[PDB]
Order: C-alpha cells, then structure tokens, then sequence
C-alpha cells in the first residue's frame, strides 16, 4: 500500500 | 472535441499505481505503485523499459528532471529518493520527514526538489548534495500536491486543511493564501504559471488566477470524494482539463466552457492518475488496486 493508494 | 481512443495497456505492477509522469523529452512514461516500484515504458509504444527499486514501501508520486535524466520519488518510507534513469540506481536518499512523502517534483532548472509530506510540511531539497535546503510549515494536514511554477520562483501547495499556498521559493515565506474549506487533493500551475488548477473533494476542480485569487472556472461532474487524483492542463492540441475519476473514467473538458467534452472508459477502479504528454495528443491514465494497469490513449487533436 501507499498513502494515495489508501486515500481519505 | 478531442477523440482520444485507447492504443495500449500497459500491466506489471502488482499493487495500486499512484503516479504516472511522461518524461519532458516526450519519450518515456514514468510509473510509481504501492507495490514499492518505479516502471519505465515506452510513451510511443507502451513498451515496458525497465523496474528502478530500493524503497521499503509503496511509492504515492514520482517526477522528472528537465533533462529527463533523473526520477525523484516519494515513498511511505519516509524518505524521497533521486534516481539516474539511465543506470536505475539510486543517486541520493532524501531524509527528514517524519511521515509519509507524498507528492514530489522538479524544479525547471531542477537543481531543487520540491516535496510534501503527511507530516504537513513541505521541504526544499538541494538534488546535487541530497540536503534538506528548507523546511516549510506549510499546512496544518497532510500535503497533497506540490509544484514549481515556470521559472521555479513560486511553489503551489495543497492539503487536506483545505488550503491552497503559494510560497516564494527563494525565502520560503508564504506569498498568498487561497481560501475561498473542503480538503484539496491536488494543485498545479497552469504552464503559463498565471493559473492555478485545484482538485476539492466535493467533486470539484476550480482554475484559479493566482495573481488577482479568483475562482476563474469550475469543472464537474467527476467523482472525486476520497483519493488525491492528478488533474493536468492538456495543450498539445485543444485546450483541455484532463483528470481521472472514482467512476473509473477519465474526464476531459472544454477549458474555457467547463463542458465536458470525453469521458474514456476501460480502467476497473479508480482512475487516480493522468499525465499529458508534452508534445503529442496522448493521455497516461492509472488506476488502483483492483485494475494495476496503465492505459495510453491517443487522439486527433
């Protein structure tokens, strides 16, 4: 996973 | 209105894509993924290049150098990272912040690196040494986008605090505030620099004049609620906004009329990237976890 990836 | 019809799909990456950038000399398209990997294609032939690693985790944004000889990427690891695109190997290890790096770029004569971290600052890196030149306070919530504009005078930030900063590069100090407080997912310079194009999570992009800090035009109809998406200024052919959607769709308007004028389908989840390409009517779209695929597609005008 990755920051973007994870989003809100 | 443009034509653009899918040419390639680019597969390999094995987690959620997050960035993809085209190269300024047109030639290479530039891929970052939550999979911990940087992919290099072929922009004319959607050919796969090569993989640069070396990150401990996955990579939200990746971007050129002018010369397009150099990648900068940013990592949850913490650490942005400068690669010789030629050889793969990583030059420098950009370290200082204390939480996810999250957006990342060049300036013009790329001797600076710009980046924004969940930490909520933003940072000035020197790229010959790898320094951290300076650190800015910029935001009270993690920093979506950074971007230099023109000349690299001005850097153009955004956050989740619902904030649009523009910082004088040289002093650090901030020049302008935009407020007018939904959280910001993405901000960039027109490439004339006098515009500025801010992704709202309320399904909203707006252009903004930076000089006189008035909403210009406002773009919807997209789903954006969640992800930090990357919208781009299309000025190869016809004047267009491009951005990606949470509909897994890539939106293209009519920049004066704020109409939209395409939608392409094709990707199975979130569309959260798109990339210009800098002399051809070509778009570069990505999506997330559920598709890992990059998609190129090309039009008449």
């Amino acid at each position: 996973g990755c920051a973007r990836s994870e989003g809100f | 209105k443009p034509n653009y019809a899918l040419k390639f799909t680019l597969a390999g990456h094995t987690k959620a894509v997050s960035s993809v950038k085209f190269s300024p000399n047109g030639e290479w398209l530039a891929s970052s993924s939550a999979d911990k990997l940087i992919k290099i294609w072929g922009a004319y032939d959607g050919k796969f290049e090569k993989t640069i690693s070396g990150h401990k985790l996955g990579i939200s944004d990746v971007a050129w150098s002018s010369d397009s000889n150099l990648l900068v990427s940013a990592s949850d690891d913490k650490t942005l990272k400068i690669w010789d695109v030629s050889s793969g190997k990583c030059l420098k290890t950009l370290k200082g912040h204390s939480n996810y790096v999250f957006c990342c770029n060049f300036n013009p004569q790329s001797n600076l690196i710009v980046s924004g971290s969940f930490d909520e600052s933003v940072r000035i890196w020197d790229v010959k040494t790898g320094k951290c030149l300076k650190t800015l306070p910029a935001h009270s919530d993690p920093v979506s986008a950074v971007h230099f504009n023109r000349d690299g005078s001005l850097i153009v930030s955004s956050s989740y605090d619902g904030l649009c900063r523009i910082w004088d590069t040289a002093s650090g100090q901030c020049l302008k505030t935009l407020i007018d407080n939904p959280p910001v997912s993405f901000v960039k310079f027109s490439p004339n620099g006098k515009y500025i194009l801010a992704a709202t999570l309320d399904n909203t992009l707006k252009l903004w004049d930076y000089s006189k800090g008035k909403c210009l035009k406002t773009y919807t109809g997209h789903k954006n609620e969640k992800y930090c998406i990357f919208a781009n200024f299309s000025v190869t052919g016809g004047k267009w906004i491009v951005s990606g959607s949470e509909d897994n769709l890539v939106y293209i308007w009519n920049l004066q009329t704020k109409e939209i004028v395409q939608k392409l389908q094709g990707h199975t989840d979130v569309v959260i990237s798109t990339a210009c390409h800098p002399t051809e009517n070509i778009i570069a779209s990505a999506a997330l976890e559920n598709d890992k695929t990059i998609k190129l597609w090309k039009s008449d005008c």
